[PDB]
Protein backbone atom coordinates (compact mmCIF):
# COMPACT_ATOMS: atom_id res chain seq x y z
CA UNK A 1 0.00 0.00 0.00
CA UNK A 2 2.10 2.50 -1.55
CA UNK A 3 0.15 5.74 -3.23
CA UNK A 4 -0.45 9.26 -1.86
CA UNK A 5 -4.41 9.06 -0.87
CA UNK A 6 -5.11 12.09 0.99
CA UNK A 7 -7.55 11.55 3.46
CA UNK A 8 -8.53 14.39 5.44
CA UNK A 9 -8.86 17.86 3.37
CA UNK A 10 -9.55 21.30 4.63
CA UNK A 11 -12.92 22.43 3.92
CA UNK A 12 -13.20 25.58 1.84
CA UNK A 13 -15.47 27.50 4.73
CA UNK A 14 -14.10 29.45 7.41
CA UNK A 15 -13.51 28.66 10.65
CA UNK A 16 -14.79 31.89 11.94
CA UNK A 17 -18.72 31.91 13.66
CA UNK A 18 -22.22 33.50 11.80
CA UNK A 19 -21.83 36.97 11.08
CA UNK A 20 -24.56 39.22 12.23
CA UNK A 21 -27.86 39.78 10.92
CA UNK A 22 -29.06 43.11 11.73
CA UNK A 23 -29.45 44.83 8.77
CA UNK A 24 -30.96 41.80 7.02
CA UNK A 25 -33.56 42.05 10.33
CA UNK A 26 -34.38 45.94 9.58
CA UNK A 27 -34.99 45.21 5.74
CA UNK A 28 -37.24 42.16 6.58
CA UNK A 29 -38.92 44.39 9.11
CA UNK A 30 -39.32 47.05 6.34
CA UNK A 31 -40.88 44.14 4.20
CA UNK A 32 -43.24 43.57 7.31
CA UNK A 33 -43.81 47.38 7.61
CA UNK A 34 -45.13 47.21 3.91
CA UNK A 35 -47.27 43.96 4.05
CA UNK A 36 -49.18 45.36 7.26
CA UNK A 37 -49.89 48.52 5.57
CA UNK A 38 -52.04 46.64 2.77
CA UNK A 39 -53.74 45.37 5.13
CA UNK A 40 -54.13 47.87 7.49
CA UNK A 41 -55.66 49.89 4.73
CA UNK A 42 -58.55 47.17 4.28
CA UNK A 43 -59.46 47.15 7.73
CA UNK A 44 -59.03 51.22 7.63
CA UNK A 45 -61.61 51.17 5.11
CA UNK A 46 -63.76 49.04 7.55
CA UNK A 47 -63.42 51.57 10.27
CA UNK A 48 -64.87 54.84 8.12
CA UNK A 49 -68.10 52.97 7.35
CA UNK A 50 -71.03 54.48 8.66
CA UNK A 51 -72.43 53.61 12.26
CA UNK A 52 -76.08 51.89 11.98
CA UNK A 53 -76.67 51.07 8.73
CA UNK A 54 -76.74 47.91 8.35
CA UNK B 1 -67.65 77.97 5.04
CA UNK B 2 -66.14 81.99 3.53
CA UNK B 3 -70.20 82.70 3.35
CA UNK B 4 -71.06 81.01 6.76
CA UNK B 5 -67.94 83.73 7.87
CA UNK B 6 -69.17 86.38 6.46
CA UNK B 7 -72.64 86.07 7.48
CA UNK B 8 -72.05 85.19 10.94
CA UNK B 9 -69.88 88.33 11.30
CA UNK B 10 -72.69 90.67 9.75
CA UNK B 11 -75.21 89.19 12.20
CA UNK B 12 -73.01 89.80 15.18
CA UNK B 13 -73.22 93.14 14.36
CA UNK B 14 -76.38 92.94 13.39
CA UNK B 15 -75.71 94.34 10.11
CA UNK B 16 -76.03 93.90 6.18
CA UNK B 17 -73.41 92.13 4.51
CA UNK B 18 -70.79 95.12 4.09
CA UNK B 19 -68.84 95.68 0.57
CA UNK B 20 -65.76 94.01 1.97
CA UNK B 21 -67.70 90.85 2.70
CA UNK B 22 -69.92 91.24 -0.59
CA UNK B 23 -66.35 91.03 -2.01
CA UNK B 24 -65.12 88.26 -0.21
CA UNK B 25 -68.44 85.99 -1.04
CA UNK B 26 -68.17 87.24 -4.79
CA UNK B 27 -64.32 85.82 -4.67
CA UNK B 28 -65.06 82.89 -3.14
CA UNK B 29 -68.24 82.34 -6.02
CA UNK B 30 -65.82 83.08 -8.59
CA UNK B 31 -63.06 80.99 -7.48
CA UNK B 32 -65.75 77.76 -6.84
CA UNK B 33 -65.04 75.67 -9.99
CA UNK B 34 -61.08 75.66 -9.17
CA UNK B 35 -61.88 74.65 -5.54
CA UNK B 36 -64.18 71.92 -6.86
CA UNK B 37 -61.77 70.70 -9.31
CA UNK B 38 -58.75 70.57 -6.63
CA UNK B 39 -61.38 68.87 -4.79
CA UNK B 40 -62.62 66.24 -7.19
CA UNK B 41 -58.48 65.40 -7.81
CA UNK B 42 -58.19 64.97 -4.38
CA UNK B 43 -61.56 62.58 -3.47
CA UNK B 44 -60.69 60.13 -6.58
CA UNK B 45 -57.03 59.19 -5.53
CA UNK B 46 -57.81 58.99 -2.05
CA UNK B 47 -56.47 55.59 -1.69
CA UNK B 48 -53.11 56.39 -3.67
CA UNK B 49 -52.55 59.02 -1.62
CA UNK B 50 -53.18 57.76 1.99
CA UNK B 51 -51.31 54.57 0.56
CA UNK B 52 -47.97 56.25 0.17
CA UNK B 53 -48.49 58.76 2.94
CA UNK B 54 -48.44 55.96 5.36
CA UNK B 55 -45.33 54.24 3.12
CA UNK B 56 -43.43 57.57 3.76
CA UNK B 57 -44.20 57.94 7.26
CA UNK B 58 -43.48 54.37 8.64
CA UNK B 59 -40.35 54.23 6.58
CA UNK B 60 -39.31 57.74 7.95
CA UNK B 61 -40.06 56.41 12.01
CA UNK B 62 -39.99 52.64 11.67
CA UNK B 63 -40.55 52.63 15.44
CA UNK B 64 -44.31 53.20 15.35
CA UNK B 65 -45.28 49.94 13.77
CA UNK B 66 -42.38 47.96 15.43
CA UNK B 67 -43.18 46.30 19.10
CA UNK B 68 -43.72 49.30 21.74
CA UNK B 69 -44.82 51.65 18.80
CA UNK B 70 -48.04 53.42 18.98
CA UNK B 71 -48.92 51.87 15.72
CA UNK B 72 -48.15 48.61 16.14
CA UNK B 73 -50.64 46.03 15.31
CA UNK B 74 -53.19 45.26 12.57
CA UNK B 75 -55.89 47.21 14.45
CA UNK B 76 -53.77 50.10 15.53
CA UNK B 77 -51.98 50.38 12.28
CA UNK B 78 -55.68 50.62 10.59
CA UNK B 79 -56.19 53.21 12.59
CA UNK B 80 -53.41 55.37 11.80
CA UNK B 81 -54.17 55.07 7.95
CA UNK B 82 -57.67 55.64 9.08
CA UNK B 83 -56.56 58.97 10.86
CA UNK B 84 -54.23 59.83 7.18
CA UNK B 85 -57.66 59.20 5.18
CA UNK B 86 -60.24 61.08 7.96
CA UNK B 87 -57.61 64.33 7.29
CA UNK B 88 -57.67 64.31 3.75
CA UNK B 89 -61.30 64.04 3.57
CA UNK B 90 -60.80 67.39 6.07
CA UNK B 91 -58.32 69.64 3.53
CA UNK B 92 -60.84 67.78 0.59
CA UNK B 93 -63.53 69.74 3.06
CA UNK B 94 -61.41 72.86 3.55
CA UNK B 95 -61.00 73.45 0.01
CA UNK B 96 -64.60 73.20 -1.12
CA UNK B 97 -65.74 75.75 1.87
CA UNK B 98 -62.87 78.31 1.23
CA UNK B 99 -62.23 78.12 5.21
CA UNK B 100 -60.77 75.70 7.78
CA UNK B 101 -63.49 75.53 9.79
CA UNK B 102 -65.37 72.15 8.52
CA UNK B 103 -61.41 70.85 9.66
CA UNK B 104 -61.58 72.63 12.82
CA UNK B 105 -65.26 71.07 14.14
CA UNK B 106 -64.49 67.50 12.37
CA UNK B 107 -60.87 67.19 13.72
CA UNK B 108 -58.78 69.92 15.19
CA UNK B 109 -60.64 70.78 18.21
CA UNK B 110 -59.83 68.19 20.75
CA UNK B 111 -57.05 66.43 18.42
CA UNK B 112 -54.23 67.49 20.73
CA UNK B 113 -55.42 66.48 24.15
CA UNK B 114 -57.24 62.98 22.31
CA UNK B 115 -53.55 62.48 20.72
CA UNK B 116 -51.99 63.57 23.99
CA UNK B 117 -53.96 60.86 26.25
CA UNK B 118 -53.64 58.03 23.52
CA UNK B 119 -49.62 58.89 23.43
CA UNK B 120 -49.91 59.28 19.69
CA UNK B 121 -46.64 61.18 18.84
CA UNK B 122 -48.05 64.21 16.78
CA UNK B 123 -44.65 64.48 15.15
CA UNK B 124 -45.19 60.90 13.13
CA UNK B 125 -48.86 62.56 12.15
CA UNK B 126 -47.12 65.70 10.80
CA UNK B 127 -44.98 63.66 8.40
CA UNK B 128 -47.86 61.73 7.50
CA UNK B 129 -49.25 64.74 6.72
CA UNK B 130 -46.64 65.90 4.55
CA UNK B 131 -46.42 62.95 3.17
CA UNK B 132 -49.92 62.98 1.96
CA UNK B 133 -49.49 66.20 0.25
CA UNK B 134 -46.12 65.55 -1.74
CA UNK B 135 -48.33 63.02 -2.81
CA UNK B 136 -51.50 65.39 -3.86
CA UNK B 137 -48.82 67.85 -4.74
CA UNK B 138 -48.12 65.38 -7.39
CA UNK B 139 -51.18 64.56 -9.11
CA UNK B 140 -52.01 68.13 -9.11
CA UNK B 141 -51.00 71.25 -11.03
CA UNK B 142 -48.70 73.76 -9.10
CA UNK B 143 -51.68 76.49 -9.17
CA UNK B 144 -53.59 73.62 -7.92
CA UNK B 145 -50.78 71.98 -5.56
CA UNK B 146 -50.52 75.85 -3.99
CA UNK B 147 -54.07 75.98 -3.00
CA UNK B 148 -54.34 72.66 -1.48
CA UNK B 149 -50.63 73.03 0.03
CA UNK B 150 -52.52 76.10 1.89
CA UNK B 151 -55.07 73.86 4.10
CA UNK B 152 -52.22 70.95 3.83
CA UNK B 153 -50.28 73.42 5.80
CA UNK B 154 -53.25 74.62 8.42
CA UNK B 155 -53.39 71.11 9.48
CA UNK B 156 -49.39 70.45 10.35
CA UNK B 157 -49.41 73.70 12.10
CA UNK B 158 -52.97 73.42 13.77
CA UNK B 159 -51.33 69.71 15.15
CA UNK B 160 -48.36 71.44 16.76
C1 LIG C 1 -63.09 62.57 11.50
C2 LIG C 1 -62.23 63.29 12.50
C3 LIG C 1 -61.48 62.31 13.50
C4 LIG C 1 -60.11 62.27 13.75
C5 LIG C 1 -59.03 63.13 13.12
C6 LIG C 1 -59.91 61.29 14.67
C7 LIG C 1 -58.54 60.93 15.22
C8 LIG C 1 -58.52 59.77 16.34
N1 LIG C 1 -57.65 58.77 16.34
C9 LIG C 1 -57.84 57.98 17.37
C10 LIG C 1 -57.07 56.68 17.77
C11 LIG C 1 -55.68 56.44 17.00
N2 LIG C 1 -55.11 57.21 16.07
C12 LIG C 1 -53.97 56.67 15.68
C13 LIG C 1 -53.01 57.29 14.57
C14 LIG C 1 -51.75 57.88 15.14
N3 LIG C 1 -51.03 56.97 15.80
C15 LIG C 1 -49.89 56.57 14.89
O1 LIG C 1 -48.85 56.43 15.58
C16 LIG C 1 -49.72 57.82 13.85
C17 LIG C 1 -48.45 58.70 14.28
C18 LIG C 1 -50.76 58.52 13.93
C19 LIG C 1 -51.55 58.57 12.55
C20 LIG C 1 -50.71 59.18 11.41
C21 LIG C 1 -53.79 55.46 16.38
C22 LIG C 1 -52.63 54.41 16.30
C23 LIG C 1 -54.88 55.33 17.22
C24 LIG C 1 -55.15 54.18 18.20
C25 LIG C 1 -54.33 54.38 19.49
C26 LIG C 1 -55.02 53.76 20.71
O2 LIG C 1 -55.74 52.76 20.57
O3 LIG C 1 -54.84 54.26 21.85
C27 LIG C 1 -58.90 58.47 18.10
C28 LIG C 1 -59.47 57.85 19.39
C29 LIG C 1 -60.77 57.03 19.04
C30 LIG C 1 -60.47 55.74 18.18
O4 LIG C 1 -59.70 54.83 18.63
O5 LIG C 1 -61.01 55.60 17.03
C31 LIG C 1 -59.34 59.62 17.46
C32 LIG C 1 -60.51 60.51 17.95
N4 LIG C 1 -61.07 60.77 14.97
C33 LIG C 1 -62.03 61.35 14.29
O6 LIG C 1 -63.44 61.04 14.37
Amino acid sequence: MQPIILRTLSARRPVQGRPNLETYTSEVERWKAIAQTQYALELAKEMSRPALRT
Amino acid sequence: SAITKAILNADAEARYLSPGEIDVVRGYLASGERRVRVARVLSDNALRIVRGAGDTMFQKRPDLVAPGGNAYGEVRTAKCLRDLDYFLRLVTYGVLAGDTSPIDEIGLIGIKETYSLLEVPVPGVIDGIKAAKQQAAALLSSEDAAEASFYFDYVISAMS
